[PDB]
DNA sequence: TAACAGCTCTAACAGGAATA
RNA sequence: AUUCCUGUUAGAGCUGUUAAC
């Protein structure tokens, strides 16, 4: 599944809402999902944020 | 030891309507936004014809005439919304049939009503409607009415009157919405009006609603069977159904036979691989020949060792096959505590063991009720006090309860024949069962595949 | 560190993760060709890694001269394959150790040469910067040396971890199913084979919970008796013998029994009986799952033990047992809670009486008690129900059955189930593991300890 | 399938939008058997030239 | 192939209408 | 058969365990 598909986005968001997570584009969500995925591991969090915003995709 | 795996409550799936305005509650969304196909104007005006004995033509005409007037629900008012009429709710005019289209049931049918011959009665009804074979373009949906006086031939051992009639007419490609005396008594007029209006609109060719944000690359197969009580042994009729979504906005829900003789409801290697080749072809034609990245199969009984390999050998490596068996009868049942005043939430699935989960297809739904806003609604509170959780047994899926559970939960909401919020089973299972009955009654249907709008 | 954390951490940096050691070889061959996890070490032959790589790509694999591994690693000419065969690769492993984190699977240690190899690799300033991950199929089954080395590395400041995953091939399949941007040819080659024995992990217990009707059974094994016969017997003959004799014991064929010896001497004469011995079914769940005779025998044994000392009557309906309330003992104080639960709008509620519109049918409250073998667990399944005194006239009260239960909603059904649990076990579902025993005054008795609290689970949340 | 005779009336009225809508609405009979027909050969008589 | 146990489903009827 | 699936009454098919033929 490609994340920018509407169907896959809706399915993933429904799954997230199934486990009681915040609903939609609401505050304390971005940090919430970061702290959920990386379970308070700031080195791995930094490495992922570096990889996503790395200096190869920037034009 | 009294601790179980954490349950997860799948949210209520959304339905797609006109201008892609989503809503969980189907009838309310139909009132607010209209049918999904209203933007395409696919049905246009709806033109319908009659076929009934002349003595009860006034009652058939009265129900159709009522269809064009508002109705307010008195039963199940906690769920049903005010009806606004076919012209307003569906944004489509309802056409009064002309005398040329209107037909009368031939007299000898009444006579054969005394004889108690179901096959003769069905054939005589088909010959009565034969006056409408040439004028297929004039009308879209036929409204066959069977009077209560024919109840002797309605149902008896080895024969089903509606099943036989639809099995005879489907090859004729005429869409009928059989109406019996039941329609006009279920005290609540809005209930029946929603039912008939949605059935006729979908029967006409329109799509009242579609699964919101449904993946077009996944095909949900469903296999069911039916019993024919042979004199010497038993006969098992197995038929498949597909509910995939093509490249366009079209729903594409079909039913077909799996075929020479079967004494057990378990498809062998050859038969299962053949039917899975056959349903794949229907998906490819609708989807421009692209293969399905994931296949769901819902069988009422467990998959055999040979049957799983048959399902596998029919597809390529890219396809993901999640074989699932759906069990309706289980010893388990759930009670919701926070003791909740309303039963356990619909969609709450509980993973019991590896490849065994409990799905609460039946249950309370939030925000659907009309009266007393902001309160849960239990659809089956009339029949059962508490919901009965169905059980999924996984046989092939690599991983993930969410995929199958959400897919099934959403599938239990696109039964247009059903005028309530949901069902107990995915539409694949119920339509495979209906077509299994149709094929069991009429053996000369096995060759061709049929759409859902015929047998719904 | 749970495998999910290991997968999130391993997937993010698979370019620089070393591997020390059929989907698993196949996924590894695809993973190498893909230039990820450049260096792989191994102990054994398994010459199938290079064959799989050749099948994947079509070119030979460098397999390991004096310092050929050193030359290949220092020149950065990946992918590199070297077998320990246990100091030629020792210098190379130490050189590899700083460059990328290592994960070792399929190895329990037990070899001092590689043990000292790894311990010497740990000491340097930046050793295994990404981490050392030990993946064994089961944590508790691993050798003590592995845990000792993990603790030593953690004390040294390295980020070594011991994570529990499945089999190495299954672990690699789960890893590869989430690796991104893989060429079409490789995916066609591997395709992760096919998963016949589906086994998806149950999530954590987590914390609007639902309360089920299932009572756990923790009695993992029971003791029972065996009788030896000089002639073959059929189950139907035994069943009709019990029906015609009605002993105070439970019988089945697999011939197996539970009760008093004199009852066995009554049911079976001396001539047909050879000897009486004992049977110890070590795994009750597996036994009742494999054999249906054991299932019926065990469920009937639990039923007999459950209503042995209680005034409630025990009935049977389509081979399902029911705990039906007798009319004579319906006035007990223990039923008072049930009197409250059936009661309408907070009043006393009748639990046994006469149906309003039938001549002689008498209705009572009851619960169907069943045995459910789920996974490897036994559950006692309680279903509230309305029993009718004539077994074959039940349908004549159908409307009444619909009338009484019409408003037994979630709160009312919750009260009914709690009251029935209290009646059947005498204690509430808080810290309850009460014990029952069937035929306590017999040589072959069965004691079962049933958890009093019904099974339940809380929805996982943040 | 057969086009509605109302298409002729619309064409005589010279309304292109309604004519196209009616031609599309005539497709419902083929819609059920969407599985049945891979392609569709829509013909337009010369009498509709006024709306072409 | 003939019993036995359990799991599960369909075949025919009947049947009331969604927290009272 | 506008619908929903709750009950009742039965039977079959799957598995098993025995007895064999
Ligand atoms: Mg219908």
């Amino acid at each position: 599944h490609d994340i920018n598909n509407h169907a896959i986005k809706s399915k993933i968001q429904s799954y997230m809402d199934s486990k009681g997570f915040p609903l939609q584009w609401s505050p304390e969500e971005y940090s919430f999902y970061f702290e959920l995925v990386f379970r308070d591991d700031y080195e791995a969090q930094r490495k992922y944020l570096l990889e996503a915003l790395a200096s190869r995709k920037v034009s | 030891l009294s601790q179980l795996a954490a349950h997860s409550t799948i949210p209520e799936p959304l339905l797609l309507f006109k201008d892609n305005r989503t809503d969980t509650h189907p009838l309310r969304g139909l009132s607010q936004y209209g049918p999904y196909s209203a933007c395409f104007n696919l049905p246009g005006q709806v033109r319908l014809a009659y076929l009934a004995p002349t003595e009860h033509m006034r009652k058939l005409d009265a129900i159709v005439r009522e269809l064009q007037n508002p109705a307010t629900p008195k039963e199940a008012t906690n769920y049903y919304v005010e009806y606004g009429g076919f012209e307003k709710v569906f944004k489509v005019p309802l056409v009064m049939p002309q005398e040329h289209l209107r037909c009368l049931a031939l007299d000898e049918c009444h006579g054969v009503a005394a004889n108690g011959n179901g096959l003769a009665l069905a054939d005589k009804i088909v010959q009565s409607m034969s006056g409408l074979f040439r004028q297929k373009h004039a009308f879209d949906v036929l409204l066959v009415y069977l009077p209560a006086s024919w109840k002797k031939c309605f149902e008896y051992d080895g024969f089903d009157l509606h099943d036989r009639i639809k099995a005879k007419v489907a090859p004729l490609n005429l869409p009928i919405q059989i109406i019996n005396d039941t329609a006009l008594t279920r005290q609540c007029r809005a209930n029946v009006m929603w039912g008939v209006s949605v059935a006729l609109y979908a029967k006409a060719g329109g799509i009242p609603w579609k699964l919101a944000d449904w993946d077009k690359d996944e095909a949900y197969i469903g296999l069911s069977y039916a019993i024919k009580k042979n004199a010497e042994g038993q006969e098992y009729t197995t038929c498949c159904s597909q509910v995939f979504d093509p490249d366009g906005t079209g729903f594409e829900f079909v039913a077909y036979d799996t075929r020479d003789r079967k004494g057990n409801p378990y498809l062998s290697y050859q038969e299962m691989q053949s039917v899975l080749s056959k349903s794949l072809h229907l998906y490819q034609s609708s989807h421009n020949g692209r293969m399905p990245r994931k296949i769901f199969i819902h069988k009422t009984t467990h998959f055999t060792e040979d049957e799983i390999q048959g399902a596998f050998d029919s597809f390529s490596s890219s396809t993901e096959i999640e074989l699932v068996q759906i069990i309706q009868s289980t010893n388990w049942y759930g009670l919701k505590v926070d003791p909740a005043s309303y039963p356990v939430d619909r969609g709450l699935y509980q993973p019991l063991t590896e490849s065994e989960c409990l799905l609460w297809t039946q249950g309370s739904v939030m925000g659907v009720n009309q009266q007393n806003p902001g309160q849960p609604v239990f659809k089956e509170a009339a029949l059962t006090p508490l919901p009965n959780p169905i059980m999924l047994r996984r046989f092939s899926g690599n991983g993930g309860w969410h995929a199958t559970c959400s897919s099934i939960l959403a599938l239990t909401k696109v039964d247009w024949n059903n005028n309530t919020l949901y069902k107990k089973l995915p539409v694949t299972l119920v339509y495979s069962q209906v077509f299994a009955d149709v094929v069991k009654q009429t053996p000369e249907i096995v060759n061709e595949i049929y759409d859902y709008r015929f047998f719904m | 560190l749970t495998d999910n954390e290991f997968y999130q951490h391993y997937l993010q940096n698979s370019q620089h993760m070393m591997w020390f050691l059929n989907i698993g070889h196949r996924v590894l061959a695809a993973l190498l060709e893909m230039n990820q996890t450049k260096v792989v070490f191994t102990t054994n032959f398994d010459d199938v890694i290079e064959t799989a790589f050749s099948d994947i790509s079509g070119k030979h694999l460098s397999v390991y001269g004096s310092y050929a591994a050193l030359s290949a690693l220092n020149t950065e000419a990946f992918p590199i394959y070297a077998k320990i065969h246990g100091r030629e690769i020792h210098k190379c492993f130490l050189a590899a150790a700083i460059r990328f984190g290592l994960v070792v699977s399929g190895y329990s240690g037990r070899d001092e040469n590689v043990m000292t190899m790894l311990r010497a690799a740990i000491d340097q300033n930046n050793a295994f910067p990404h981490g050392l991950y030990w993946t064994v199929p089961s944590i508790s089954k691993s050798e003590p040396a592995v845990q000792d080395l993990i603790t030593y590395a953690q004390g040294k400041g390295v980020r070594a971890y011991l994570v529990e995953t499945g089999t190495f091939d299954e672990m690699l399949s789960k890893i590869w199913r989430q690796v991104k941007d893989k060429p079409a040819a490789i995916d066609a080659k591997v395709r992760t084979a096919r998963v016949c024995p589906v086994s998806i992990p149950l999530p954590g217990p987590g914390k609007p919970a639902l309360r089920t009707n299932a009572l756990p059974v923790v009695t993992q094994s029971i003791r029972c008796g065996v009788v030896t016969l000089a002639s073959p017997i059929t189950f139907s003959e035994l069943k009709e013998r019990i029906s015609q004799k009605s002993p105070k014991a439970l019988l089945t064929y697999t011939v197996l029994f539970l009760g008093g010896e004199p009852e066995i001497r009554k049911i079976f004469s001396n001539d047909e009986i050879n000897s009486i011995g004992q049977y110890y079914i070590d795994e009750i769940a597996q036994s009742v799952a494999a054999s249906t005779f054991l299932k019926s025998f065990v469920e009937e044994a639990i039923l007999t033990a459950l209503l042995r000392e209680k005034p409630i009557l025990h009935r049977v309906r389509h081979r399902t047992h029911y705990a039906v309330i007798p009319n004579a003992s319906a006035k007990d104080d223990r039923f008072l809670d049930l009197r409250k639960a059936v009661g309408f709008k907070g009043d006393l509620g009748y639990i046994t009486g006469n149906v309003t519109n039938a001549k002689e049918l008498s209705w009572a409250e009851a619960v169907s008690i069943r045995l459910e073998e789920r996974g490897g667990k036994l559950w006692i399944m309680l279903k509230p129900e309305i029993w009718i005194k004539p077994l074959d006239r039940r349908e004549e009260a159908t409307d009444f059955i619909r009338s009484r239960r019409r408003y037994r909603f979630n709160q009312c059904s919750y009260q009914i189930l709690d009251a029935w649990i209290k009646i059947l076990f005498g204690s509430i579902g808080g810290g309850g593991t009460v014990n029952i025993s069937c035929f306590p005054d017999a040589e072959f008795k069965a004691e079962f300890e049933i958890g009093t609290r019904t099974a339940f689970s809380l929805g996982v949340g943040y």
